[PDB]
DNA sequence: AGCACAATTTAACACTTTTGTCAAG
DNA sequence: CTTGACAAAAGTGTTAAATTGTGCTATACT
């Protein structure tokens, strides 16, 4: 369940970095991101009830 | 006796916690496999049985 | 030197407050990144809400108990104990007149009864989202001419002030 | 907030209804509701 | 259900998702302070709607912890427990 | 005159005439009809209030702010080597950047619409700071989840300063 | 709690139990002396270390926080003493 | 509700084509070159009489009745400018409309724009402001790149505005964001680091190390520099932040107060103020009331021997003498009374 | 996100003064 | 209780190195 909002947040930061930059050919490496995702999960199995 | 520019710091044993020292668990900053706060030195967490 | 049976609650004035007040505190800055030391305008400033250090003033010009009071000419930090740091107040000389929301959201609505409106109607107000009137000068409204103690709207005033006008493209 | 547009009300109402990624209906719920007033409902959403 | 990733524009699909194999065990990770957590890979392509430029890579997510053998995981040295929720079924 | 906003509230109260208005009220209370009468009753309760404490009506639409000592709210290092700040704190300057910003905009001669912008973001910090969620969603801290606890916000409550500190401690 | 080393709460439950016997100086100790109250606190330590009395406290500091609290919302603190007249709170502090 | 406000605010107000936007910048710069050309009539600087154009136009008691207790009043360094350029021919007061319609246009192009200011900060979001203030000082950003702006140029606003509004944002970040303040060049730094870590990261498919991430930043980077900063960058901790999983427990209530003495110091620093005192009463009439001003018993403010002499009569060498013997002379007492023996912390 | 440059602050450093001290008076 | 002599600690001043605060970037982009 966090594992998919949490990637989500992510995908949104995915059609961000999108949208400028180098458009012709950005390698997925630069436009995926770390942190959305793990700090939405440690989230999760940290502070949740 | 001089008022030295170093003055006591070291941790204590709290009051009424009367054990025996078991795990002596040492960790430097600057050694394998550990990555301390950002911008502190060796820690140490003994245990007391 | 007086024994004190009673204390009394009020309201507070705009001067009252200044006097309260030690300075004028401006600049966000809380502390310094680096001497983590009080701004100059800080929230937490040593300058004007007295010093952290008991007579010690910033700088150190006056570093005792010796000189007492004696405000500082050098850092402009009066010498006196770290104490005044939790009772000196300060205050923040806000650009635009504002109101406090107290006696808007109240139970009673102490403004709205006050100059006789409505909570709703008076919020629209009060929050920049609706004009209101204060002496039309004879402006006509809608056949019915208006008049003070009144509220009006965005497109209207200009209508008014600036007068009514249409467009053709 | 947003103004009354004929392709705002085309993805958004959409979205949290036939879109699957939206309206998660758990496999429960896509399959308890099914039985009982006697449907098909094929994904996990509420409309096509 | 969080891909392909869309936006002349970006399919970016999902293929896999590499299981991680844990950097330090059980045992350093409650010694250490640290979590119980292993780097999840992830492989996907990233192409475009016109220019056909189906440029793959596998890129990275972050560190996922794992459970130990009686259900409980490690929390930066301290293992936690996760429990369960109720509440009534989805449906009408 | 159609001033919006707080400006406007701030001169039509200070316009009002106490004595006046209870006369008016007083005649309106022998009224036949119970809404008359009871609006004249409850409307010049507030009159009353004004009247006897002495204390004017206007003062609630404040140019100053009084803002609490430093050592009071501080931020103060922990073990560690991070610090730790009170929410206040932070609520105290999300205000006086509204405030300043505002001002820059004044002098700079910038077009009404900025100016009803700030002018009004300045009205919901401002209150924002005094009882945060009365009005409207609560400010939290950027980007993650506690609402910052305002004045009003320490006193109301269980934990209210009256309770868990001055009528227990 | 044990691990910070301080003492139990007198919360207001308390209190009342002690208005209840008649006690007012064990109040007065509560909301001041053994608690909070700045001077009062150190006087204590002072006369019992030295084998006497302790005077009766005067600010219990947590009031002193209040009164600046509700001077921020620009409630004026009038305090008053045996007959409508001014009174100094804070001593000789935020008097400019 | 301030969200919609704004927005709902510039919808009102339409957008603008070639047309209109080329006619705009052409009476903003004619309007400016007019105040220049006025600049010389009276005498007065260009930016004088600009502003003095501002004391009738968008508003007129309001913008210098209150910039602070003190700003150019309007009855007195104002209306002298008001009714001076008043009598001038033809030729001169014309300029004073076209300075009018022109700062008229200014602020309307500005308007105009507004529709694109706002749906700029939307991507700039997270940096501490909800929208709302981002908006704001990207409006800010807008009112420089107008009058920094130039139509000649054939170059659409829209393009021009953009990078100044990025600019006025991406400088209110370091600005407001971080409860402590941290300079600019401290946060583009930061964020140079953190782009390279959440970078590389991916790559080595772990987290770096303070050696390898400042490798790829380059010279004089080591675990230091970058590992010292990153203190610095971390904000402060709200101190209503919960302890503990229970509803309960405050940050703040959790930490002391060592600010003022406790009450065992008040009575062990009385105490040692005393015991000084009975114990000091044993030396001379001379090394006792000297040996107070050397450590500032005195006056508070420490008395060096030098004027200490001059105080007694004495020399600079006697007074340095009759502290030793003085002193370890009470040394004997302190060994044989053992009263004072402790204080040794 | 990144940059050149002016504005101050801080740091390095050159050298005078003060204060503390040694031996003899 | 003291004199001349003199190391170390302390002081007054200039300059170098470092730190900090501002202004701009123009395809167009609402
Ligand atoms: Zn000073």
């Amino acid at each position: 369940d966090q594992f998919r909002v949490g990637l989500a947040r992510l995908a949104r930061g995915v059609r961000e970095r999108m949208v400028m930059g180098s458009p012709d050919t950005l390698t997925p490496a630069k436009l995926v991101n770390s942190r959305p995702l793990e700090a939405a999960l440690r989230e999760f199995f940290s502070r949740s009830q | 006796e001089k008022a030295r520019d170093v003055k006591d710091t070291s941790l204590r044993v709290p009051p009424g916690e009367g054990g025996i020292v078991v795990g002596r668990l040492r960790l430097r900053r600057g050694d394998p496999g550990v990555e301390l706060k950002p911008g502190v030195r060796e820690v140490v967490r003994v245990f007391v049985a | 030197k007086k024994e004190v049976r009673k204390v009394r609650i009020a309201l507070a004035s705009p001067e009252k407050i200044r006097s309260w007040s030690y300075g004028e505190v401006e600049k966000p800055e809380t502390i310094n990144y680096r001497t983590l030391k009080p701004e100059r305008d800080g929230l937490f400033d040593e300058r004007i809400f007295g010093p952290i250090k008991d007579y010690e003033c910033a700088c150190g010009k006056y570093k005792r108990q010796r000189f007492e009071g004696k405000v500082c000419e050098r850092c402009g930090v009066e010498v006196t104990r770290s104490i005044v740091r939790r009772y000196r107040m300060g205050h923040i000389e806000l650009a635009t007149p504002a109101a406090h929301i107290w006696f808007v959201k109240d139970v009673p609505s102490k403004i709205g009864t006050l100059l006789d409106l409505s909570a709703t109607e008076l919020e629209q107000v009060l929050y920049f989202n609706k004009y209101i009137v204060l002496d039309p000068k004879g402006a006509v409204l809608d056949g019915v001419p208006v008049e003070k103690r009144q509220l009006l709207t965005d497109e209207e005033y200009r209508e008014l002030r600036y007068g009514k006008q249409e467009t053709y493209p | 907030g947003d103004p009354p547009k004929k392709d705002k009300a085309l993805a958004y109402l959409f979205g949290l209804l036939a879109d699957p990624k939206r309206y998660d209906l758990g496999e429960a719920g896509r399959y308890k509701a099914e039985e009982k007033l006697g449907v098909g409902l094929s994904g996990r959403t509420l409309v096509r | 259900e969080t891909f392909p990733i869309e936006e002349g524009g970006l399919v970016l699909d999902f293929l896999e998702y590499r299981i991680g194999d844990p950097p330090f065990s059980q045992d350093e990770c409650r010694e250490k302070d640290l979590t119980y957590q292993a780097p999840l890979y992830a492989r996907l392509q990233l192409i475009h709607k016109d220019t056909g430029l189906i440029k793959e890579d596998e890129v990275f997510l972050g560190h996922l912890p794992l459970m130990t053998e009686d259900g409980s995981f490690i929390i930066n040295g301290a293992d936690r427990v996760i429990v369960s929720q109720i509440h009534r079924s989805p449906g009408v | 005159d159609a001033r919006m906003g707080a400006e406007a509230i701030q001169e039509l109260l200070k316009e009002l005439d106490l004595e006046k208005l209870e006369r008016e009220l007083l005649e309106e209370m022998k009224h036949p009809s119970r809404a008359r009468r009871a609006k004249a009753r409850k409307r010049l309760e507030v009159v009353r209030a004004f009247l006897d404490s002495g204390n004017r009506p206007e003062w609630m639409i404040l140019e100053a702010v009084p803002v609490l000592p430093p050592d009071l709210r501080p931020m103060v290092q922990v073990d560690g080597g991070r610090f730790a700040t009170s929410d206040l704190n932070d609520l105290y300057r999300r205000l006086i950047n509204r405030n300043n910003r505002l001002k820059k905009l004044l002098a700079q001669g910038a077009p009404e619409i900025i100016i009803r912008n700030e002018k009004r973001m300045l009205q919901e910090a401002v209150d924002a700071v005094i009882d945060n969620g009365r009005r409207g969603s609560p400010v939290t801290n950027p980007g993650s989840e506690r609402p910052l606890r305002s004045l009003t916000d320490i006193l109301s409550g269980k934990q209210g300063r009256f309770r868990q500190n001055l009528l227990g401690k | 709690g044990k691990a910070q080393f301080g003492g139990q709460r007198f919360g207001e439950m308390e209190v009342w139990a002690l208005e209840a016997y008649g006690a007012a100086h064990t109040l007065q100790e509560m909301l001041t002396i053994k608690s909070d109250d700045i001077e009062g606190r150190n006087a204590a330590y002072q006369a019992i270390i030295k084998g006497e009395d302790v005077p009766e406290p005067s600010v219990p500091e947590s009031f002193r926080v209040l009164v600046k609290e509700l001077q921020a919302l620009a409630l004026d603190v009038q305090t008053l003493d045996e007959k409508d007249n001014p009174v100094d709170i804070f001593e000789g502090l935020a008097s400019k | 509700d301030p969200v919609r406000q704004y927005l709902h605010e510039i919808g009102q107000v339409p957008l603008l084509t070639l047309e209109e936007e080329i006619d705009l910048a052409r009476k903003v710069e004619e309007g400016m070159e007019a105040i220049k050309k006025l600049s010389e009539a009276t005498g007065l600087d260009q930016e004088l009489i600009r502003e003095v154009v501002r004391a009738k136009i968008l508003g007129t008691a309001r913008i210098q009745k209150i910039p602070g207790l003190k700003e150019k009043p309007d009855p007195k360094t104002v209306e002298e400018v008001d009714g001076k350029l008043k009598s001038l021919p033809k030729e001169l007061k014309r300029y004073l409309h076209i300075a009018r319609e022109g700062e008229a246009a200014r602020q309307h192009l500005i308007e105009a724009n507004l529709r694109l200011v706002v749906s700029i900060a939307k991507k700039y979001t997270g940096r501490g402001l909800s929208f709302l203030d981002l908006i704001q000082e990207g409006n800010q950003g807008l009112i420089r790149a107008v009058e920094k702006f130039e139509y000649k140029r054939r170059f659409k606003f829209s393009t021009y505005a953009t990078w100044w509004i990025r600019q006025a944002i991406n400088r209110a970040i370091a600005d407001q964001a971080r409860t402590i303040r941290i300079p600019v060049h401290m946060v583009e730094t930061i964020n140079k680091l953190s782009r390279t870590a959440r970078q590389l990261q991916q790559e080595l498919g772990r987290e770096p190390s303070y050696e390898e991430i400042a490798e790829a930043m380059g010279p004089g980077w080591d675990a230091k520099r970058v590992e010292e900063t990153l203190k610095i960058a971390q904000e402060p901790v709200s101190l209503e932040t919960p302890i503990g999983d229970e509803k309960d427990s405050f940050y703040g209530d959790f930490i002391p107060d060592e600010n003022l003495p406790s009450p065992v110091e008040a009575a062990a620093q009385s105490l040692l103020s005393e015991e000084l005192e009975k114990a000091l009463s044993k030396l001379s009439e001379r090394e006792a009331m000297v040996l107070k001003l050397r450590k500032g018993l005195i006056d508070g403010r420490e008395h060096t021997l030098e004027e200490v002499g001059a105080y007694f009569g004495v020399t600079r060498e006697r007074i340095r003498q009759i502290e030793n013997k003085a002193l370890r002379k009470l040394k004997y007492h302190e060994s044989r009374t053992r009263k004072l023996r402790d204080f040794l912390e």
